């Protein structure tokens, strides 16, 4: 939308920014694998240490898109 | 070969000649797929596997 169907659950966005806390409290993860979308909840399987192998296309590798 | 003029005599001679080898290196590049070094492993299935 506008960013307010994000920012209501960080209430703290003005305050995070101005101490600079922000940076604490982000964990990089890693790329997708993948993403089973239901209507309320979204499943997401993501990939640490290495290159996570494609669910469905076989004998493939999920590379990094930036 | 001696000759009559007033030329100095000539003593015999010896020749001592050194050769050595070259070394040279080739190399070429393979890639190979990973996909394709695998299922050269993986099962029959189907008659279009």
């Amino acid at each position: 939308g506008s960013g307010s169907g994000l920012a209501d659950f960080i209430p703290n966005l003005s305050e995070l920014m101005d101490t600079g806390e922000f940076h604490t409290l982000l964990t990089p993860v890693g790329p997708m694998v993948q993403s089973v979308h239901s209507t309320f909840v979204t499943k997401v399987t993501s990939a640490m240490k290495g290159v996570g192998l494609a669910r469905d296309e076989p004998r493939a590798h999920v590379g990094l898109t930036l | 070969i001696a000759h009559g003029d007033g030329r100095r005599p000539n003593k015999q001679r010896q020749y001592i000649v050194m050769k050595a080898c070259n070394k040279h290196h080739i190399g070429a590049e393979i890639e190979l797929a990973a996909a394709d070094i695998e299922l050269l492993f993986a099962e029959k299935e189907t008659p279009l596997d």
